[PDB]
């Protein structure tokens, strides 16, 4: 099960 | 015994050529179990294991493939804004075509408990950020990435990856493990030969072949009269066999007649016992 | 500064002569993952499948390019790889004992 960042680098 | 769920993330900018592609894929131990691609034309989640096309995932949640491909979107989305900011830190120009990489999952110790934890990037294929295993702070590999680890720590980013990995990530992973359990857990062994192939008046090749395997983990050896040659020795990188299996050889040149001086050596945690077998 | 596609050909089960088999093009430790890889039939390109595109603890790409095919003695076959790395397409013969 997935994950994305909070925020970009 | 210890398995892993990986998610490999890909972004690869195409200058002109339009937008950023971005691919994800999700592994547990060698066996991957879903695939997303941002330029297929209505882009989802796609099972790409038998054991994820059956009704338990319906029944733990019946969003399993709307929820990964929201997520897979997100990512999707952030890495085209990585792909411009990274361009800034590096002052590199908008013409060249760059990559950036995640991968990032979680490792169960045989207690079954979280182990491990990883969640680390690349940016043209060399390492860039990654999350250290107290789970808090960041190595940058260089001056670019510690922009990045000044604006992660200052915001708590980790914190949000700490509660998915100890959430989200073994939850998972343990249902996989129970679900794909005829996949996943039941390891077929090698079946293993060896094969004689002439070269010279001076060299027949012995070419140990393993076949068939899971997990693609293995040792495959020649030893003479009991003394390891692996200095000595060809030995082909393990490779897929197409169906889930792996394939690997270990080929030694010896004169003839000595044959029978030289044993293989197969060792796999499908195996009983390590096969010991020789030429016919 | 990229990184050079190893390049294994073989066959899903030990090749016979006249059995519709599987061929296998296995290609990996290259960056960056832009790549062309064909399976040719006297060194025309074939109808693939490729899969999903993965990578290693090193960043290094790794795809599977693979056919239904029927090994012959009058048919040679091959894999094509062309990557940023290399001077021109490389090509790599299918041999039973590979």
């Amino acid at each position: 099960f997935p994950q994305s960042a909070p925020h970009g680098v | 015994g210890p398995h892993s769920l990986r998610y490999f993330y890909t972004s690869v900018s195409r200058p002109g050529r339009g937008e950023p592609r971005f691919l994800a894929v999700g592994y547990v131990d060698d066996t991957q179990f879903v695939r997303f691609d941002s330029d297929a034309p209505n882009p989802k989640a796609e099972p790409r294991a038998p054991w994820m096309q059956q009704p338990w995932v319906e029944q733990e949640d019946p969003e399993y493939f709307h929820r990964s491909t929201r997520i897979f979107k997100g990512a999707a989305q952030i890495d085209r804004g990585n792909l411009q900011t990274l361009r800034g830190y590096y002052n590199q120009s908008e013409d060249g075509s760059h990559t950036i990489q995640r991968m990032f999952g979680c490792d169960l110790g045989p207690d079954g408990r979280l182990l491990r934890g990883y969640n680390q990037y690349a940016y043209d294929g060399a390492d860039y950020i990654a999350l250290n295993e107290d789970l808090t702070s960041w190595t940058a590999a260089d001056m670019a990435a510690q922009i990045t680890k000044r604006k992660w720590e200052a915001a708590g980013d980790a914190e949000h990856y700490r509660s998915y990995l100890e959430g989200l990530c073994v939850k998972w992973l343990q249902i996989y493990l129970d679900k794909g359990k005829e996949t996943l857990q039941r390891a077929d062994p090698p079946k293993a030969h060896v094969t004689h192939h002439p070269v010279s008046a001076r060299e027949v090749t012995l070419r140990c072949w393993a076949l068939g395997f899971y997990p693609a983990d293995i040792s495959l050896t020649w030893q003479r009269d009991g003394e390891d040659q692996t200095q000595d020795m060809e030995l082909v990188e393990t490779r897929p066999a197409g169906d889930g299996t792996f394939q690997k050889w270990a080929a030694v040149g010896v004169p003839p007649g000595e044959e029978q001086r030289y044993t293989c050596h197969v060792q796999h945690e499908g195996l009983p016992e390590p096969l010991t077998l020789k030429w016919e | 500064e990229p990184r050079t596609p190893k390049i294994q050909v073989y066959s899903r089960h030990p090749a016979e002569n006249g059995k519709p088999n599987y061929l296998n093009c296995y290609v990996y430790g290259f960056h960056p993952p832009q790549i062309e890889i064909d399976l040719l039939k006297n060194g025309q390109k074939m109808k693939t499948e490729q899969s999903d595109l993965s990578f290693s603890k090193d960043w290094s790409f790794y795809l599977l390019v693979h056919t239904d095919f029927t090994p012959s003695t009058v048919d040679e076959y091959s894999c094509r790889v062309n990557h940023s790395s290399l001077a021109a397409p490389h090509m790599v013969k299918w041999d039973r004992n590979n």
